[PDB]
RNA sequence: UAGAAGCAGCCAUCCUUUAAAGAGUGCGUAACAGCUCACCCGUCGAGGUCCGGGGCCCCGAAAAUGGACGGGGCUCAAGC
RNA sequence: GAGUCGUCUCGGGCGAGAGCCCAUAUCGACCCCGAGGCUUGCUACCUCGCUGUCGGCUCUUCCCAUCCUGGCCCUGCAGC
């Protein structure tokens, strides 16, 4: 926290790595977080601090020949409480190992929901009780079968841009469902020359081969 | 023990001096030092007295005492060093009176007006240092408050407030 | 043709305790200045001025002065 | 103490308002009605220099600073009033009582509050319309200022303090201004 | 709080009062009979002491499986520096200080209950627990 | 219950030292001399 | 009222007399007024001795002499005044 | 100590890892929880927050046949 | 009677501590500062060529630091 020892530090380490990347580490906690922090140095690489010395990828390309910083670039894609992660790991690994590590993210009461919210069906394996009652209540139906409460099927319990009221979340927090994410978003990577924005960097490989 | 209306003068004279005269009275102050050694510290705050008084015995230690206390109970008497430097000396003096009434006097006007000792007092001037406590800075605002308390039970009142000596 | 803001320094001894001052008012002369001083002090800090000590005054460029308020007011003049 | 030698502070005029300015008193007419008022303070002359509203004085003082951005305040509430209106909605909330809320010329009446059998009423002014649907009820008017004074007096009426302000709360109050007042 | 719910406290190896025990219910599906055979074993000390525990029963199955909210760190330095109970008065009373080498042991094992780093850093969550006396 | 009503009436502060009701969260008082101010008239938990 | 340029009057000050123009602003409180010396002018401070504006108005620069303080108020026509 | 699980109270008040983290600010249970802060990257894109002397005016400031700066009345003064 | 104001009455500050947790709903030590003149005392200024004592009765005015009444705020104000 002197500047210029700060930023030096920072200055040195974007320099040593292929890869950096700004992400959010804001919608956290700090469970997910200090747990990622950990996961990342395990993963080759480690997530910093600075406060207008963020914006500062400018004396890096500067000091090189390049274009991430906030000069030649598009927008600098930063947003509160953001980090920067520095990392040997390829921009589309880095996504989809924020991705995968995590847990987990409930929805939180009277909360805008990201994106749609869905239930799969099955046994939740709870008993019989008031459970039911409040399954109905929230908008999804449900009956006992195999002596265990079921949902009957598949469903958008609400829509992306639509308040989760208080009754819906706490079901939905009872069994087990986390749609949410509470990782590490990601704002934007740069590697080599480039900047891969999170909707480039999201691929579901498996949704390519799905839509031939 | 009269409220204090001769102890907040300075203008009154003296009759300190406890071998020479027959009849003094004992102290109501015993601690006076409290804490650690004073020389585990570094910085220094002060109460300054900017108004010449006669502060009296039981002010001392009535006051000493509410900010001791609040000293001890937060920090611990393993941190800081409290110090109220003045012994009062001053006698103080009485014109024996009490209801009677009727045919009676109490009284008199002379016939030995001269004082049976109430108590004794110490003599502040300006810039003197009532109060004297040492500390860290973490200790700080600690310090500070317990010398706002203390200066309402001054006699007249300060204007040179509480000060950063700082400690040299 | 001639403003120039005046950077008077001195001292004033109120009560036995010694105030610093720097005031910097703009005339054209320093007799400006002297009654000026004599007459702010004087009115507010409430103490004469046989007992106000000008140490000096110094004037300085009128597109400057070392009070970001000063400076700020005279931008314009 | 700020301190300028213009003072000087300026407002920001759309294309839907125009300003006229008659010594130091201002009348705002946009598409919806005109509303005037009467800046009143020593020393501070409101002109229009082109599109734009200057409110001035020479000397800065403390007093003066705060004055002139209130100025330009009731100027901008003028703004969005005179272009669209103001809305500000209320709920009548019940203890026990189904309280009855009905608009009754141009006074509300409040009436079967606590189990009263007496009318309760509260003014309405010459720029404001209340309208009431179910147990919302909407105050709505050309100033802002009109329609935050007309939902109060509403509220100023149901008072109690008379008996526990814990266990009876019953009365109409302020869920909206234009924001939502407020979290305890 | 606090709440009363499936997290309660026992005192030492013992089981079966009727009002900790059968209001609380610990559930195998079956009674408490089962809990009671498992909570006393565990617990093994001579003494009793209030052992934090949760138990995860739904009505159901029933089945339970418990945590003891005990063997942390405060038992695992009792063994190594070999005193079985913890100082009266910390700072005050050391009743004991381990060696290093002793540190290092609790840490190891400790790793996968904690987030603890390198091996380094276990030992200085350790070394915090046992300053801490009372 | 809580929360338009109580808010206007309930989460206020009040004054210790001449009893003024005055805002949730303001750090002098209105006119009783600089005193810290106190929470609340509550009783609901 | 009164910014620089703007032809001034007084009944007061040395003369007076006499037509004379705000040259220079000091303070808030101040303004220097000068003119022509061949209406028996010369610079001095005022602070508000009757200065009544003219409906008369010229360019000078801020900061100026009669010269060019002279030459906008001739062609306006008021150093015979 | 029933519990004292940051939050009766006493004392220690240390160590790891970093947007950041106080053996914890207040609420809340009497005591795991819950709400929340200091804190922080950060959007709006500035002249800013402190503390400490001084003058002056305000509160503190209730009284007895009529109250009164001599009176009237005065408020960029007819005041200080 | 005047003066005074130790006493007397009343009021203010500080806030140790108690009130279930919670200084300040309420209660409040130590200590400190004021107002009044309603108790007592001090004074000897006025009066000893007499301003008739108390209490009561009767008759009238005034003061508020207000007992009720009216209008209010807080509350450990459910109602009462």
């Amino acid at each position: 926290e002197w500047k210029k020892k700060e930023v030096e530090e920072l200055a040195n380490l974007i320099k040593s790595y292929p890869v950096v990347a700004l992400v959010d580490v804001s919608s956290m906690p700090a469970y997910p977080l200090s747990q990622m922090r950990r996961l990342i140095r395990e993963n080759n690489g480690l997530l910093r601090v600075s406060r207008n010395t963020l914006i500062e990828l400018a004396i890096k390309k500067v000091a090189q020949e390049l274009g991430k910083p906030e000069l030649e670039k598009l927008i600098n894609y930063i947003e509160g409480g953001a980090g920067i992660l520095v990392t040997t790991m390829n921009p589309f690994k880095l996504y989809k190992f924020l991705q995968q590590n995590r847990q987990p993210a409930p929805a939180k009461p009277g909360a805008k929901v990201p994106k749609d919210v869905v239930i799969p069906a099955g046994p939740t394996s709870l008993a019989p009780g008031p459970i039911v009652g409040q399954m109905q209540a929230m908008g999804i139906p449900a009956r006992i079968e195999r002596g265990k409460v079921t949902i009957q099927k598949d469903t958008v319990v609400l829509k992306a841009g639509e308040e989760i009221t208080p009754e819906l979340a706490n079901i939905l927090n009872a069994l087990g469902i986390q749609p949410l994410e509470v990782g590490l978003d990601l704002l934007a990577v740069y590697e080599d020359g480039i900047i891969y924005t999170p909707d480039v960097l999201a691929i579901d490989e498996s949704e390519y081969i799905n839509m031939l | 023990l009269r409220p204090a209306k001769i102890d907040r003068y300075v203008d009154k004279p003296a009759y300190t001096r406890r071998e020479y005269i027959r009849g003094a009275p004992g102290p109501k102050i015993t601690i006076f030092d409290m804490g650690n050694p004073a020389g585990d510290f570094e910085f220094e705050v002060s109460l300054h007295t900017a108004e010449p008084v006669q502060i009296r015995q039981n002010a001392l230690e009535a006051a000493r005492q509410q900010v001791n206390r609040y000293l001890q109970k937060n920090v611990g008497r393993s941190n800081y060093h409290f110090k109220i430097r003045v012994y009062p000396f001053q006698v103080l003096r009485e014109n024996p009176m009490a209801t009677g009434r009727k045919a009676d006097r109490y009284g008199n006007g002379m016939r030995r007006p001269f004082g049976k000792p109430i108590g004794l007092a110490a003599r502040l001037k300006k810039d003197q240092k009532i109060l004297s406590i040492r500390v860290n800075r973490q200790h700080l605002k600690f310090a500070i408050e317990g010398a706002r308390r203390a200066a309402m039970k001054f006699p007249c009142k300060c204007y040179y407030r509480i000060y950063d000596k700082e400690g040299n | 043709m001639k403003v120039k803001v005046f950077r008077v320094h001195g001292y004033f001894e109120k009560n036995g305790r010694k105030f610093k001052f720097t005031k910097e008012y703009r005339g054209i002369k320093e007799e400006d200045v002297k009654e000026l001083v004599y007459s702010d002090i004087g009115s507010k800090h409430k103490v004469k001025r046989n007992k106000i000590f000008i140490k000096e005054i110094k004037e300085i460029r009128p597109e400057e002065a070392e009070d970001i308020v000063v400076r700020r007011l005279s931008l314009e003049l | 103490m700020p301190v300028d030698a213009w003072i000087r502070e300026e407002v920001e005029i759309p294309e839907g308002v125009e300003v006229t300015v008659e010594g130091y008193k201002v009348k705002v007419k946009g598409p919806k009605g005109e509303l005037e008022r009467e800046f009143f303070w020593p020393g501070i002359q409101i002109f229009t220099e082109d599109g734009n509203v200057v409110i001035y004085k020479d000397f800065p003082r403390r007093k003066d600073v705060a004055i002139a951005r209130t100025f330009a305040a009731h100027i901008r509430n003028m703004i969005k009033g005179v272009t669209e209106g103001f809305t500000y909605k209320l709920k009548v909330v019940y203890s026990h009582f189904p309280i009855s809320v009905k608009v009754q010329g141009d006074e509300v009446i409040i009436e079967n509050f606590l189990g009263e059998k007496a009318p309760r009423k509260a003014k309405i002014l010459p720029g404001v319309t209340v309208k009431v649907r179910g147990q919302e009820i909407i105050v709505e008017g050309i100033d802002k200022e009109a329609v935050g004074q007309t939902a109060a007096n509403i509220e100023q009426a149901t008072r109690i303090t008379k008996w526990d302000r814990r266990i009876f709360q019953d009365g109409i109050y302020i869920v909206e201004k234009a924001g939502k007042p407020i979290t305890f | 709080m606090p709440k009363q719910v499936v997290e309660v406290l026992v005192e030492g190896g013992k089981a079966t009062p009727g009002p900790p025990l059968g209001p609380a219910i610990g559930p195998l599906g079956l009674n408490v009979k089962q809990v009671v055979d498992k909570i006393n074993e565990a617990t093994k000390d001579f003494a009793g002491m209030q052992v934090p525990v949760k138990i995860i029963v739904d009505p159901v199955t029933k089945q339970f499986e418990i945590e003891v909210g005990v063997p942390p760190t405060s038992q695992l330095i009792k063994k190594e520096l070999g005193l079985e109970k913890g100082s009266g008065e910390p700072k005050h009373n050391i009743v004991g200080n381990l060696t290093m080498e002793q540190v290092i042991k609790i840490a190891k094992m400790k790793k996968d209950q904690m987030l603890a780093l390198t091996l380094k850093a276990a030992a200085k969550e350790v070394i915090g627990t046992a300053l801490s006396m009372g | 219950r809580f929360p338009e009503a109580e808010a206007r009436i309930f989460k206020k502060y009040v004054c210790l030292r001449c009893g003024a009701t005055n805002p949730w969260g303001a750090k002098k008082c209105r006119k009783c001399g600089y005193k810290r101010l106190r929470p609340k008239a509550k009783e609901p938990r | 009222a009164i910014d620089v340029g703007r032809i001034a009057v007084v009944i007061a000050g040395r003369r007076a007399g006499q037509k004379v123009v705000v040259v220079d602003i000091i303070d808030k409180n101040f303004v220097l007024v000068t003119g022509a010396g061949l209406n028996k002018v010369k610079r001095r401070r005022m602070n508000i001795k009757h200065i009544e504006p003219l409906p008369q108005k010229i360019d000078i620069p801020r900061g100026a002499s009669d010269e060019e303080v002279r030459a906008a108020l001739e062609k306006a026509g008021i150093s015979l005044a």
